[PDB]
RNA sequence: UUUUU
RNA sequence: UUUUUUUUUUUUUUUUUUUUUUUUUUUUUUUUUU
RNA sequence: AAUUAUUAUUAUAAAUAUUAUUUUAAAAAUAUAAAAAUAAAUUAUAACAAUCUAAAUAAAUAAUAAAUUAAAAUAAAAAUUUUAAAAAAAAUUAAAAAAUUAAAAUAGGGCAAGUCCUACUCUCCUUUACAAAGAGAACGUUUAUAUGUAAUUGUACUAUAUUUAUUGAAAUAAUAAAAGG
RNA sequence: AGUUUAAUGUUUAAAUAUUUAACUAGUGAUGGCACAGUUGUUCUAUAUGUACCUAUAAAAAAUAGUAAAAUUAUUUUAAUUAAAUUAAUAAAUAAUUAUUAAACUAAUUUUAUAUUAAUAUUAUGAAAAAUUUUUUUUUUUUUUAAUUUUU
């Protein structure tokens, strides 16, 4: 921050000087000043700068008065309100400086589990990527997402990317405004705030614990391990998840919860094909070369990609709680390839 | 959650690159009953022109016919190949490089600096137990980085993991070879359905798990000896009709170390202590000294 | 911590536990728009 | 600080920050703006817009500000506009041997600065200015007392003044101005405690009553603010007017640079010099060759061992210390200023506020203090020039570097009371305080 | 003696005068030449002539060792030579980069009898530790035969902006 | 000394 | 002092490389922010 | 062994003495101990059974500011809350459970200095010493002399300088004391 | 049936008890004798040397110079309550409360007002930004007594 307001004082921009004449101005809030002078910014554009410190200072005597959007002016000392016009440079200014037929608009409104007028959320289908990778031709969610748009909001706005092999629930914003707040609900939880499930083929270690490996990301997919306990303090993040067998096949599977602490990629299934070397039923991609779908009596037919990984992101606790006073919980029902093996084991198959 | 380096080495090449761009002398630590499983994907494209000390461990398990071809066509192309049955150590393949630079370094500039030696291989086969050989001893006998031998901390003894950043062993001392560690790149566990019997067959990755049991390792240690002779020989070894007729038989009339709870008139032995012996004899190189690549006689 | 909003409690069943909380000068001194039970 | 300076006197009172921004408004006279301009000076800086008409008006003050930020206009300047009233409006009489205003100056090489800077001021007409420092015979050189004088301005140190007046030669009878310079340091037992004793004698002659009511203009004028400097100036002087910029004060400049060098070794401290004085500097009028620079001792012991060591290496070192004779130590000033020998081993006669073209400022021992670290530093970037000090710090005071080093990547005022050197301050934080060695442990471990 | 010899930037020899008087301890007055090595700092590398003064024993090769000390006591090194050559060492070296997050010295060059290091575009934490200190020493001295005064002043800084 | 973002 | 000489330190006459972050895409893409 | 107490104080000798201290008419937890099942002696078993009342006699222990209380709800104090306030209506007795009350400003990471540690080139008072002088030195002793770190120590012309060169080092991996999350 | 460990015991039958747990095969050893605290044994654990290794015994003072803790007497007869701060050649007072004493005039109601000296007493701990509710801690007994209205 010290060299924030370093550059501030040694840049001359344009510095647009507002003076503050003695009859219309002083007096009024200075975000009526701004607001009034500069049409240019939205109000919330203009609430980010005044507020965040690239902010249209005023200047009376001999130093910056850094100031909340409701502070009045003063008794014309032409107190001049500088506003910055050239940010772009070693500053950074900040936020604010096909179609889709039917079969598609329908088939976006049975993948809705819960809607208000804050968010969305939706069932993904096991295999539909998030992000376009064959950037004109994969079908992902992003671009169905003016389908969604119900009740013509804006474009709800994507949360967190679950990943392609990912079944489960994902969450959108509804409102730019709303995403802000919905980020403090990601990244770094210290309790758990979602459920995977998943069917790891081989019952791990004790069906109770908590896994914190250290990822370290190599482009490409270098993907490493625990290399230090501590961390390499560089280049890695750890992962945490607090890993529960809720039942298990007697020696060779397991339905496993995991509560993912942390935001890590594939940290679901990493972990998992380290939990033990078990990883989960058609993890082709780190575990997966035990045997084709780890050879069960199971679909085996092509097997060598026809199992989807049994992965699901089941239960996610919104924060914004329901008519009695629960926090609401979306419940993504299992899809049939997990109901295909939870049924052919006889499980109770929590919807 | 102590795993190792996971993915495709196949992305693991353009840094590969760079780290031959600094380097001098390529090694390499191989098992010579597979010639080209233990390789890295780049050995054809890795260098084409770095002196390659390219060695095959444990040679005298591994067939002596595929052991020419293998041997001149590394020899053709210049990059050199030593096979040692191991038995005498290590110590004879430190010789190696003792006498495998001094024919073909380049001179050094200045009178002491070193022969940076960039090693690769599985570690499971040979690469671990050569560093870490020559790791430990230049802790007490000392050549270089300067310092009492005191800043060890507690718990550690050997250090290949978590820092593996410009470490790397002092072979050699006067003509000062020294080696680097390649952080381990090979067996990415994302392999083939058949490398991983191939792998499990050489006693590499001798994990025999719900992964890969026994009795799929056995099936093809027994179906890839379809020439029953000289195994039979194993077989009828005890007390076996010479020809098994397939892997019921053989299996089975191998079961006088082998057994489980059976009935005074009816008796159920049990086929996986069998399954283990004929799986880890094969990997002493007992029942025959056969290789089980196909050694290409093309280029590729 | 810091403690705000206090709450002055006159009688039961006479001050209706919204008035509790008044005598605060805020939006309270209302009506509370949707009462529970 | 705010939560501060209230429980300390000179201050939690109004501190005058009404910027007046322009000479115009300011109403200083256009014989004295044409004079301005004449040297270069259109805009007015912090300090000057604040103090020049909180002195043009009759407001005892204390000016304060940073380094080079133009204070020797902001008390002169305005002086010189209350004398040309003073003889002019009032048509107060020079007299003999009675000195409008004296000024003080810790320094000889600081004094003459002082009178030229004052001596381009013949726009303001009938003021004659007179410096006088020792010299030879000096005594028989009151002799411009005899003569000519008659000098509204008197600019001198403080120990001669008083020896002009306890003989009954001087007769601050009629001293209108009373102006102090670097006074951080003059009123000090640092330099002779001879600052004060000097205020007495003159406040306790405008409160004498059986002579003309001659209220002396008091104008001290300090980079620093000592608590040595509050107490005799907030509870002896009345009304203080205080301009202190506390968001611009207790911190070296800007554009200014750092550099801080570890040195192990006792003799390794000066190939880190010759191979700092590799960059190749020379000028017209201001075997190796080196840039601008003023490189500072611990002692005037080793001034000259360094001098020697760089001029027989092959540099074209120049010297300045105090035991130097008069005119080496005048030649070997106009050698350095004025183009010539480029580099000047020099011991903290340097350091005490003087002005030039110096660009680089080598620590050959980093100081012990904050007031001999930002008066060495504070000589090289002066009004916005650029420039770089370097710091050949030592083991022995590795902690001093240890906070420098990190009260510079933050902008932090140096503790913004300075201390270690005229207030010695055994309270290192200022206030009735002996830091504790802190706990609430209550184990109390048993055998 | 020698190690404050050896801090003052002068090239020093060891002088065993008296040696005829000793019982011809080669090999037992040999310590002075074992002495020198056993734990001794930097002053090692040096040359521990023997003489006798009534004797003449080595005065002329004496008078050999101080006038080749004079010859490396001023030897400067082609600033390409160097680093040609430090880069060979960093190659091989067993500092882990926690001891010194310094990278490539770039550009060691030799201002007079002793070098400078200039640290790969750290503008960063300086120096470097003593350990990593004389191992630049002890090979300088190696190669370019510097040992007749086996001590130079290694002077570090960062590249400026 | 200079490439790259 | 002592006041004289024409001066004089004057004497005198008692960010990353190199030879912006993150949200668990699969290269190139998204979306929020500074 | 504090005892008329968990006890064959056993160096030795030994082999058909009935050789002279153990209450209670109930129930649970526990405590010892116990038929049946997923060729061996084992399991676990927190399963029957079996042993352990009460009252009578005898009697200790830690603990103790006192209450006028104490059911239950409910807000109010740098505060952590012992109280107080509104609102309630909270009965004796024995027994059994331990939910609450009566036993540390802590655990874990990330940083930096310190003690501990090793290492000597330069530091201080070591003594034990060795050589030197002194006696025609068969030796005993008293002075003058720099050795080892032996081994303990400590080392961040009126002016305008000066009070610090004076042991130097090491992720010294653990401790300590700090901050920071 | 002699050898490095685990539960019960929890003022317990014991100021370490019963069962659990990790290897060596007396022609070389249960005490003979012997060692002792600025130090023995030492199979080198800064383990053990008679139920607290700060070994025990005796005599002593510098040893809370230390948020240490205590410090014996009702019915009374003077007040204040956070204020102070300059290391160092010739500049009127540190401040507090306390004990003991001292003097009324240019200076108005025919009002009001605790000033001075001597001695006793110096540790009750802010970091940033901004800026040029209220009077209560303390009452001799009888009365007396002016600050109340709902959404
Ligand atoms: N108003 C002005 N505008 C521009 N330049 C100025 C002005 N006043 C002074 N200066 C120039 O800037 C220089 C630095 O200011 P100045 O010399 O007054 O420093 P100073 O006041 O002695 O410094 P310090 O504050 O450290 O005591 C002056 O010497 C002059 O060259």
């Amino acid at each position: 921050l010290s060299l924030q307001a370093r550059e501030e004082l040694s840049r001359k921009s344009n510095e647009l000087q507002y003076h503050v004449v003695t009859q219309d101005w002083f007096g009024q809030r200075v975000d009526d000043f701004v607001t009034q002078h500069h049409p240019e910014w939205d109000y919330e554009t203009v609430k980010r700068l005044v507020q965040q410190g690239h902010i249209y200072r005023y200047r009376k005597n001999g130093k910056k008065r850094y100031t909340r959007l409701t502070d009045r002016l003063e008794f014309d000392e032409l107190v001049v309100v500088p506003t910055a016009s050239f940010w772009e440079r070693q500053l950074a200014p900040p936020s604010g400086v096909f179609h889709l037929s039917a079969k598609t608009r329908e088939m976006a409104q049975e993948m809705v589990l819960f809607k208000n007028e804050h968010v969305i959320v939706i069932n993904k289908p096991s295999g539909v990527p998030i992000m376009p990778t064959h950037d004109p031709l994969a079908m992902n969610i992003t671009d169905l997402l003016p389908a969604w748009r119900y009740t013509n909001t804006q474009t709800p706005v994507i949360c967190h990317n679950l990943d392609t092999e990912t079944s489960g629930c994902v969450v959108l914003a509804r409102s730019a405004n709303t995403h802000r707040m919905l980020g403090r609900m990601f990244v770094k939880r210290v309790v758990p705030n979602s459920v995977y499930w998943g069917f790891a083929v081989g019952k791990p270690p004790v069906n109770f614990g908590r896994i914190r490996m250290h990822f370290e990301v190599q482009k490409g997919q270098g993907g490493d391990v625990i290399v230090a306990r501590p961390t390499p303090t560089a280049d890695s993040k750890v992962g945490i998840a607090e890993f529960v067998v809720n039942a298990s096949a007697l020696e060779f599977g397991s339905f496993i919860s995991f509560y993912p602490l942390t935001t890590r990629r594939h940290q679901e299934r990493i972990m998992a094909a380290h939990a033990l070397r078990a990883p989960l039923l058609g993890d082709a991609k780190y575990g997966g070369e035990s045997a084709f779908p780890h050879s069960l009596s199971l679909f085996w037919d092509p097997a060598r990609k026809d199992v989807p990984l049994h992965l699901h992101h089941r239960k996610i606790q919104l924060p914004y709680k329901n008519g009695a006073g629960e926090f609401v919980c979306v419940t993504a029902p299992l899809p049939p390839h997990m109901e295909k093996t939870f049924k052919r084991l006889g499980w109770p198959v929590d919807a | 959650g102590a795993a190792w380096y996971l993915g495709h080495m196949q992305s693991a090449a353009n840094m590969l690159a760079d780290k031959v761009k600094d380097a001098d002398f390529i090694l390499e630590i191989r098992d010579a009953r597979l010639p080209f499983t233990t390789e890295n994907p780049n050995i054809r494209k890795l260098t084409a022109g770095k002196p390659r000390l390219i060695i095959f461990n444990k040679a005298e398990l591994s067939n002596e016919d595929s052991n020419r071809a293998i041997q001149e066509y590394y020899e053709r192309n210049g990059a050199f190949a030593l096979f040692t049955s191991a038995r005498r150590c290590w110590r004879d393949v430190v010789e190696a490089v003792q006498r495998f630079t001094t024919h073909i370094l380049p001179p050094l500039p200045y009178k002491t600096v070193a022969h940076v030696g960039l090693v690769v291989g599985m570690p499971n086969v040979g690469k671990s137990t050569l560093i870490n050989s020559l790791r430990l001893a230049h802790e007490y006998q000392f050549h270089r980085e300067d310092f009492r031998r005191s800043r060890s901390p507690e718990t550690v003894s050997i250090t290949p993991g978590t820092t593996r950043g410009m470490k790397l062993v002092p072979l050699s001392k006067d003509p000062p070879v020294v080696l680097y560690d390649t952080p381990g790149l090979t067996l990415p566990g994302c392999f083939t359905k058949e490398s991983g019997l191939k792998l499990a067959a050489c006693g590499i990755i001798p994990t025999n798990d719900v992964s890969l049991p026994q009795g799929m390792v056995a099936r093809y240690i027994y179906d890839i000896l379809v020439a029953s002779g000289s195994s039979e020989h194993m077989a009828e070894c005890l007390h076996l009709p010479r020809v098994p007729i397939s892997f019921d038989d053989c299996v089975a009339m191998i079961c006088e170390r082998s057994g489980t709870s059976g009935q005074t008139e009816m008796g159920n032995l049990d086929p996986v202590r069998a399954h283990r012996f004929f799986v880890h004899d094969f990997i002493m190189g007992n029942l025959g000294k056969i290789t089980l690549d196909v050694l290409p006689r093309r280029l590729l | 911590a810091a403690a705000a909003a206090a709450a002055a409690a006159a009688a039961a069943a006479a001050a209706a536990a919204a008035a509790a909380a008044a005598a605060a000068a805020a939006a309270a001194a209302a009506a509370a728009a949707a009462a529970a039970a | 600080s705010p939560a501060r300076t209230a429980q300390s006197p000179l201050l939690a009172k109004p501190v005058k920050t009404k910027v007046v921004d322009n000479f115009a408004d300011m109403l200083v006279t256009p014989a004295l703006q044409e004079a301005l301009a004449d040297m270069g000076v259109s805009t007015p800086s912090p300090i000057q817009q604040t103090a020049i008409e909180a002195v043009l008006q009759r407001k005892n003050t204390v000016i304060a500000a940073p380094h080079g930020e133009g204070k020797t206009l902001a008390y002169l300047l305005p002086l010189y506009q209350n004398m040309e009233k003073d003889r002019d409006v009032y048509k107060i009489p020079l007299r003999e041997r009675r000195p409008r205003m004296i000024l003080l100056a810790p320094t000889k090489e600081l004094v003459e600065q002082l009178q030229t800077v004052c001596a381009r001021l013949d726009a303001a007409t009938g003021l004659t200015s007179v410096c006088f420092t020792s010299r030879k015979r000096s005594k028989y050189h009151l002799s411009r007392m005899l003569k000519n004088t008659m000098a509204d301005v008197l600019v001198m140190d403080p120990k001669l003044i008083l020896r002009l007046l306890r003989t009954r030669r001087l007769f601050i009878e009629d001293l209108r101005y009373f102006a102090v310079d670097e006074a951080d340091a003059m009123m000090s037992s640092l330099h002779d405690h001879d600052a004060v004793q000097l205020l007495m004698k003159v406040q306790k002659r405008n409160q004498f009553k059986y002579l003309w009511p001659v209220q002396t203009q008091y104008v001290f004028v300090t980079a620093y603010m000592t608590r040595k400097l509050e107490y005799i100036v907030g509870r002896k002087i009345s009304d203080p007017v205080t301009c202190m910029f506390r968001q611009l004060m207790h911190r070296p400049q800007a554009r200014l640079r750092h550099r801080f060098y570890a040195i192990r070794r006792e003799p390794e401290k000066f190939t880190v010099l010759m191979h700092l004085l590799r960059k190749n500097g020379h000028v017209p009028l201001p075997f190796a060759e080196g840039r601008r620079t003023i490189i500072f001792f611990r002692n005037i012991d080793a001034t000259t061992a360094v001098f020697h060591q760089l001029r027989s290496a092959g540099f074209a070192v120049s010297l300045l210390h105090a035991s130097l004779p008069y005119k080496v130590r005048k030649e070997m000033y106009a050698d350095f200023a004025s183009g010539r020998t480029n580099i000047l081993c020099a011991t903290d006669v340097a350091a005490r506020g003087l002005d030039l073209h110096v660009d680089m400022v080598i620590n050959f021992d980093v100081p012990t203090n904050a007031l001999a670290y930002l008066s060495r530093s504070g000589r090289t970037a002066r009004m916005g020039r650029e420039g770089q000090v370097l710091n050949l710090y030592n083991k022995h005071q590795g902690v001093i570097v240890s906070a420098i080093k990190a009260f510079l990547k933050d902008n932090l005022p140096m503790e913004g009371l300075t201390n270690r050197k005229a207030d010695m301050m055994q309270p290192r934080y200022a206030e009735w305080r002996t830091h504790k060695i802190n706990a609430l442990a209550r184990s109390y471990v048993s055998l | 003696i020698l190690h404050k010899v050896a801090q003052e930037g002068r090239p020093f020899v060891l002088c065993a005068n008296k040696w005829d008087a000793v019982l011809d301890q080669s090999a037992t007055a040999e310590a002075i030449d074992f002495k020198i090595k056993r734990q001794v700092q930097e002053v090692k590398y040096s040359n521990a002539v023997v003489v006798s003064a009534h004797t003449g024993m080595n005065l002329t090769l004496l008078m050999d060792q101080v006038l080749e000390l004079y010859d490396t006591w001023n030897k400067r090194v082609r600033r390409s030579e160097l680093t040609k050559f430090w880069r060979k060492l960093e190659k091989s070296v067993i500092i882990p980069y926690h001891v010194a997050r310094v990278g490539r010295i770039t550009q060691i060059s030799t201002r007079p009898p002793t070098f400078l290091l200039q640290l790969q575009t750290k503008k960063e934490e300086s120096q470097l530790p003593k350990a990593l200190q004389e191992m630049m020493k002890n090979a300088i001295t190696e190669e370019f035969g510097f040992r007749g005064v086996p001590l130079r002043l290694v002077q570090e800084v960062k590249d400026s902006n």
